[PDB]
């Protein structure tokens, strides 16, 4: 428990029960004299762990076209921006294969059902396993907890050979680049707000020339 | 349900929609026969 | 722009108002001060990496004190330029 | 500390209850054996702290009935702009706000009410309008019925998310105690968030819309191709083009020489003569600055962490040698008995309303908003009397208060102790003001009234007479008018143009504001609205600090709150609960608003409002006879009453015709109040019986046995159609006359 700016209302409830406590809380939000309706700690860490995993993806992959058109042979079609891609219209836009709204509800649908189904899983686990899912349904058990789902679906190499301690430095690896990801795309998008050229260009720039450090200038602009 | 129905049934709610309807059907009249002053059938 | 009055002003304001909290010269999150001396430290239950005590609030909230003076005192500038 | 502890599920949504009326009520639910029942059930309803005695439910019940009255509002509010979209001429307004009449109210055509589609204006047919929202929508760059459309399905979309909250909150996670008697977080918050960033917000807003659409069209421009507001901000060389300071992104006030932004925020005060509002900048720097005053004082109180302080630990230091011991405990109080605080926030929300019902037309925010005669006054007479009706119930429930949850074996104080040890002297005294100033301030009206009809004028009290000089308000008036030039140099004008110097704003071949002077009728008038005022302080403390035991009755607490009386013995005990003392105060309060109003509608009509010529002369649209013939209550009849009252009585068989009607039933029903307030009950109870025997006599004798109301509700009902009647007489009166003049 590396203390960095804890307080003692965080460890009213934060008393190591998430994988790898570092006991930083200063507000003291899931204190259980009244439980508190998605404040409950099992849904403190299974959020943090959702939300890390979708930053993962997403620093991935915002980042992934444009950069890759740089010395790489995804063609200059998609030489553009993440905020820049169409999904902030002031910034660009694209032709596609379909039109812009009914492909975002369309995805909203599917999105939708995935976690609607995973938060019935949540509610009531293991209960996904009974009804008709035209298949998939002797899949779909978990291993027990919502927050690790397990399952030759989900867990096709196999890995946790026979231990828990090799799933908790994974597992702790999770947490860390959770963060880490969470931390370059907050960034990512605040260069992008405040800068208005793109990350990937900001790391040509970087390599250079030092004098940059563009806090000096903080000049807000689109 | 059942409980719904016996509340409906409360004097209210009842002369509300009783007189809302007697008020509809005095203003259609008045449209279809403006001014209607004397009993002019008889 | 920079060790020109704004800079100068606001860093010495701010470090002083950090050194009064640190040493003993603030009333800072376990200090409460009376009608009118200031030793009545007393505890909040807030222990963090700093020495004497001292969460993520007070050196904050000093900061945020010592930030107002120095804006105070800078922007009355009727004797260094209206405009700077 | 302070934690978010909740409870979970106490009732469930079943429809079990709403079949059985009165559930709450013990007594009420068993059922109706006569007729008065249906009235008492009404009448506890929302009488809550009679249907528990822990504060856990009544406090769970009035959080879900604040979100019942906010949907509430949030539906009035989508009404008014659906209204404003569908069926207006917002755009035609806009297009030349000078002479164009706001309406946005048409009727159907059925039964001959065509003709209140009257004209106006615009290639429009409408029922005039005067709640002045045509100035905000103007003020705010709507300038297009799709906003007043997407803003009215916001706010209907608001007003369903609140009544689920509210349905939510107390049904499944209903809060707990410790949440509620929690005020310091909630001061903390309420000061800082809710206030403060409300109007941080509200400022930024300003900026980036309003201000650049609204220098627009005082530039003049059709607002059919005035650039979009999003078009405002994501393209910068717009306000580029409008103010070069603007160009400078964040720079200059970070690096803290805010000067450059000197343009758009900036302390001009006066008006501004394009449209003889408020310089928006003005306007824009104000709220801003409030912001910051809110952010920086919402950091007091000690909520969780070390820092701050707590409410308990201010009070206590108080204590003065005269009173003793002073304030402690009172936070106890304050956070034990809600009456107490609705009773406080009554009083101060009250005199808010009362205080910027006058700060309203004195200083006109709005454009175009000081030329729209009947907006104004309709606006300012409607603030009074939501001020005057809060103050009441202020009153009422600080004996309400003081009746039921006082007690000093545990929520002690010496302070209100100490005050009631002398409640004798205070009402003596202030009775005694109360006659000195009735008779100094009305008896001054009758002598002067009497020494004209006796041909005896030069021994009256004018300027032309025996002369009464308000030399204090002059002066006031001198000195608002001299100050910016030396106290406040940072200022252009005067705080306002009614301090007693400098020029006229006029727009439109009329006026909106000029300099005030003072008469000795305005002498008297102030002097009649402090009597009146006093009268009704009197009243209404005599029955708070009456309310426990008086030396008439001894254990008055004991028989209640609301009791009819305690029978005629002892030569007659009528009216002495202190429920009966807020039905007399009302009475006076109405009086103390309707002098009040009247006095602002003549001195505005004859010596402010009115049109100016071309070369520049002014004519009244009264004449100015104030200083001449307010000083007589037969001038009041003649020169005000009887003459300004034509544009009502002659309305029929044209537009506002309307205003013509109520001016006759207002009256009715204003008669109407007397048959209860004056008669009994007895003499009814028996007319009924005769009543009852006659239908019994054909079997129809019904099982609701009937009865003639109770005591208090005869009071209530007449004291209720009173005010209705005076209320309406005086609205359509205003109305009908100023929209027809004006
Ligand atoms: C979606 C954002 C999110 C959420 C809901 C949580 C949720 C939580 N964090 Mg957390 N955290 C986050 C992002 C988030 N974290 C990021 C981006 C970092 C990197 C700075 C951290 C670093 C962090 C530390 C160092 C600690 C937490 C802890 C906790 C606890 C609670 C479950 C505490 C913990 O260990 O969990 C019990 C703790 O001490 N957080
Ligand atoms: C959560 C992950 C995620 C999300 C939401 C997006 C989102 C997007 N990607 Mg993308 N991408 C990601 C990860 C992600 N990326 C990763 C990890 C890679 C590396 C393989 C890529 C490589 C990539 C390419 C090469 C292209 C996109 C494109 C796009 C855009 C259109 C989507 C598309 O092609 O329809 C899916 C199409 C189907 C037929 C299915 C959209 C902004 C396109 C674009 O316009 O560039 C921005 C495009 O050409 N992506
Ligand atoms: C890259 C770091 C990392 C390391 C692990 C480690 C693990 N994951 Mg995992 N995961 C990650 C990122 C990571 N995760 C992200 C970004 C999304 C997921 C989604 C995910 C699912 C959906 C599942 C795992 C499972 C597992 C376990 C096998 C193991 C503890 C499985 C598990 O929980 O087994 C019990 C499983 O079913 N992960
Ligand atoms: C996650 C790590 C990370 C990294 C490697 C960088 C890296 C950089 N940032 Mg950055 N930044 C980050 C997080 C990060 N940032 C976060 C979390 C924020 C939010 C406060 C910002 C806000 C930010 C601003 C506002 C600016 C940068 C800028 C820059 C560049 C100088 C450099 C490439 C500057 C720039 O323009 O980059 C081109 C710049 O002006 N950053
Ligand atoms: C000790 C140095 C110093 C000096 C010389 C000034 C001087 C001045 N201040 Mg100032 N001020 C100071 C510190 C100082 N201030 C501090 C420490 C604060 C609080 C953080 C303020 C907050 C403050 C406000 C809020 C205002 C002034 C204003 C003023 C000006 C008019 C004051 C007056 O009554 O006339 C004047 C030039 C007023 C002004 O408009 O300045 C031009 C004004 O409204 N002051
Ligand atoms: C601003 C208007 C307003 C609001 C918000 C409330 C709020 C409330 N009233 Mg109510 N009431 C009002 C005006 C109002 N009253 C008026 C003018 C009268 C006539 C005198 C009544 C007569 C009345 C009675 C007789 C009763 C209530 C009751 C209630 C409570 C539950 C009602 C409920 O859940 O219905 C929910 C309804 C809907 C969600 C939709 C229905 C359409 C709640 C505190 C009940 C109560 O408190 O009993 C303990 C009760 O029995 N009210
Ligand atoms: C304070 C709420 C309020 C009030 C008093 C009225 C009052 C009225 N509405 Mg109305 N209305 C409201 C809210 C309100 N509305 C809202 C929120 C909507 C949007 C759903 C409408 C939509 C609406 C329509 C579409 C019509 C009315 C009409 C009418 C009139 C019959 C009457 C004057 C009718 C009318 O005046 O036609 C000219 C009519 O046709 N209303
Ligand atoms: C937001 C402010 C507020 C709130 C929360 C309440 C709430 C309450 N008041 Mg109250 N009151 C208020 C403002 C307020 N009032 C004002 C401004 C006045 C002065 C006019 C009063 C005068 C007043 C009196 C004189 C009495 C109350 C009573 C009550 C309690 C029972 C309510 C009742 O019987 O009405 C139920 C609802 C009705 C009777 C509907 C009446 C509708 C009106 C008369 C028709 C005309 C409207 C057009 C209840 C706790 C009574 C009480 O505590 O009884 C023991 C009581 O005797 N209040
Ligand atoms: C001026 O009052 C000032 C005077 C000072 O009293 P104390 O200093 O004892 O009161 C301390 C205050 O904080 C009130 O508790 O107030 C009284 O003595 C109460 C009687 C007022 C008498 C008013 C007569 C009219
Ligand atoms: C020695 C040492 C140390 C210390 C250091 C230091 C000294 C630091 C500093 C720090 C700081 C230095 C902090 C600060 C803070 C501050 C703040 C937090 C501020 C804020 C501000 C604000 C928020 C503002 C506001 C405003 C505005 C915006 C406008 C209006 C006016 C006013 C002013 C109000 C350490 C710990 C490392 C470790 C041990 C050793």
């Amino acid at each position: 428990r590396q203390l960095w700016f804890a307080s003692k209302q965080s460890l009213t409830y934060l008393d190591g029960t998430l994988p790898g406590d570092f006991g930083f809380d200063p507000l003291g939000l899931s204190d259980p004299e009244g439980t508190g309706g998605f404040i409950e700690p099992r849904w403190l860490a299974y959020g943090e762990i959702f939300n890390g995993r979708t930053a993962m993806m997403g620093v991935v992959g915002m980042i992934a076209p444009e950069a890759l058109g740089k010395v790489g042979l995804v063609p200059p079609e998609t030489a553009i921006p993440w905020f820049q891609a169409g999904a902030i219209p002031p910034a660009g836009t694209y032709q596609y294969w379909a039109d812009p709204y009914t492909l975002f509800v369309f995805e909203m649908a599917l999105i939708g059902f995935a976690e609607h189904r995973r938060l019935q899983d949540w509610y009531n686990p293991g209960s996904m396993g009974k009804q008709y899912f035209l298949g998939l349904e002797k899949y779909l058990g978990g291993s027990g907890d919502p927050a690790y789902p397990g399952g030759p679906i989900f867990n096709p190499l196999g890995f946790g050979t026979k231990s828990e301690k090799e799933m908790k430095e994974l597992k702790l690896k999770e947490i860390k680049n959770g963060r880490l990801a969470m931390l370059a795309f907050l960034g990512m998008s605040l260069q992008a707000i405040f800068t208005g050229v793109g990350p990937f260009q900001n790391l040509l720039d970087h390599l250079s020339d030092p004098v940059n450090n563009n806090i000096l200038t903080s000049l807000k602009f689109h | 349900m059942r409980d719904i129905k016996t509340y409906l049934s409360v004097a209210p709610v009842l002369s509300t929609l009783w007189f809302g309807a007697l008020a509809g059907l005095l203003i259609e009249i008045n449209r279809l026969f403006p001014d209607a002053l004397s009993f002019p059938f008889f | 722009y920079i060790g020109s009055s704004t800079n100068l002003i606001m860093v010495t304001t701010t470090t002083l108002m950090l050194f009064a909290g640190r040493f003993g010269l603030a009333p800072s999150a376990n200090r409460k001060a009376t009608a009118g001396l200031k030793l009545e430290a007393r505890e909040s239950g807030l222990q963090t990496g700093d020495p004497a005590g001292f969460t993520l609030a007070d050196t904050l909230a000093c900061g945020a004190v010592g930030h107002i003076m120095g804006v105070g005192i800078v922007l009355g500038l009727k004797n260094t330029g209206v405009l700077d | 500390e302070v934690k978010i502890v909740v409870d979970r599920d106490p009732v469930k949504t079943s429809f079990e209850e709403w079949a059985r009326p009165g559930h709450f009520s013990r007594t009420l639910a068993k059922g109706p054996d006569t007729t008065t029942w249906i009235w008492n059930l009404h009448a506890d309803a929302h009488d809550f702290d009679s249907h528990t005695g822990d504060l856990e439910e009544i406090s769970r019940k009035v959080f879900s009935a604040h979100f019942g009255q906010l949907s509430i509002i949030f539906l009035w509010l989508s009404g008014m702009y659906f209204h404003g979209a569908r069926f207006s001429n917002y755009e035609a307004w806009l297009s030349d706000p000078t002479h164009i009449g706001p309406s946005a109210q048409v009727v159907w055509p059925i039964v001959g009410q065509e003709i209140l589609n009257g004209d106006v204006g615009g290639g429009f047919r409408g029922i005039q309008i005067t709640s002045g929202f045509f100035q905000l929508w103007r003020a705010s760059g709507i300038t297009s019925e799709l906003q007043l459309y997407c803003t009215a399905i916001g706010a209907l979309v608001f007003a369903a998310l609140m009544l689920f909250a509210g349905w939510f909150h107390y049904h499944k996670a209903a809060p707990k105690l410790a949440w509620f008697q929690d005020v310091e977080s909630m001061l903390n918050h309420h000061l800082a968030g809710l206030l403060g960033l409300g109007s941080l917000s509200w400022a930024g807003h300003q900026i980036h819309v309003s201000l650049p659409i609204n220098q627009f069209l005082d530039a003049g421009v059709d607002p059919k191709e005035i650039p979009l507001p999003h078009e405002f901000i994501l393209n910068r060389d717009l306000l580029a083009q409008l103010y070069p300071s603007f160009a400078e992104g964040a720079t200059p006030f970070f690096t803290l020489n805010w000067s450059k932004y000197a343009e758009f925020l900036t302390f001009r005060g006066g008006l501004d003569p394009v449209t003889g509002g408020l310089w928006l900048t003005d306007i824009a720097h104000h709220h801003l600055a409030i912001a910051i005053l809110f952010l920086i004082a919402g950091h007091m109180y000690r909520t969780n962490w070390g820092i701050g302080h707590g409410l308990k630990d201010i009070l206590e230091a108080h204590k003065g040698p005269f009173t003793g011991q002073g304030h402690k405990g009172l936070y106890e109080i304050l956070t034990t008995s809600w009456h107490a605080q609705l009773s406080l926030n009554l009083a101060m929300l009250g005199s808010t309303t009362i205080v910027v019902a006058h700060h309203m037309y004195s200083m006109p925010p709005y454009p175009y908003l000081a030329t729209d005669y009947g907006t104004q006054l309709s606006l300012f007479t409607h603030h009074m009397w939501i001020g005057g009706f809060l103050i009441v119930g202020a009153a009422a429930h600080a004996a309400i208060f003081m009746v039921r949850d006082y007690d000093p074996t545990t929520r002690y104080n010496d302070l209100l102790d100490r005050v009631l040890r002398h409640r004798d002297a205070i009402i003596s005294h202030l009775n005694w003001v109360c006659i000195f100033l009735g008779f100094h301030s009305f008896g001054l009206y009758i002598h002067n009234d009497t020494m004209s009809a006796l041909g005896r004028p030069q021994d009256m009290f004018s300027d032309t007479a025996i002369q009464l000089q308000p030399i204090f308000a002059q002066w006031v008036q001198n000195i608002h008018a001299t100050a910016p030039g030396v106290t406040a140099p940072g200022a252009t004008t005067s705080t306002s143009l009614t301090w007693g110097g400098g020029e006229l704003v006029a727009v439109g071949g009329k006026v909106a504001l000029l300099p005030i002077p003072l008469g000795t009728a305005d002498f008297l008038v102030h002097h009649i609205h402090a009597f009146t005022i006093h009268v009704t302080v009197l009243i209404l403390l005599k029955g708070v600090l009456f309310a426990r035991s008086s030396r008439l009755i001894p254990d008055k607490a004991n028989l209640g709150f609301r009791f009819p009386c305690d029978g005629p013995g002892r030569g007659g005990t009528c009216q002495v609960s202190a429920w009966d003392h807020v039905f007399l105060g009302l009475f006076w309060m109405y009086n103390a608003i309707s002098v009040v109003i009247f006095h602002f509608s003549w001195k505005m009509q004859s010596d402010v409002w009115g049109t100016i010529s071309d070369q520049g002369v002014v004519t009244h649209i009264t004449g100015g006879n104030f200083a001449q013939s307010s000083i007589t209550i037969n001038g009041w009849l003649r020169d005000f009453l009887w003459a300004q009252a034509s544009q009502v009585i002659q309305s029929y068989g044209s537009s506002l015709s309307a205003y013509g009607l109520f001016f006759l039933g207002a009256h009715f029903v204003w008669a109407f109040s007397l048959m209860f307030l004056f008669s009994g009950r007895g003499y009814w109870q028996e007319l009924i019986e005769s009543i009852v025997w006659a239908h019994n006599k054909l079997k129809v004798a019904p099982a609701t046995q009937p009865r003639a109301l109770s005591i208090i509700q005869g009071r209530a009902v007449g004291v209720t159609h009173y005010l209705l009647g005076g209320i309406a007489t005086t609205w359509a009166f205003f109305l009908a006359r100023i929209i027809a003049v004006g």
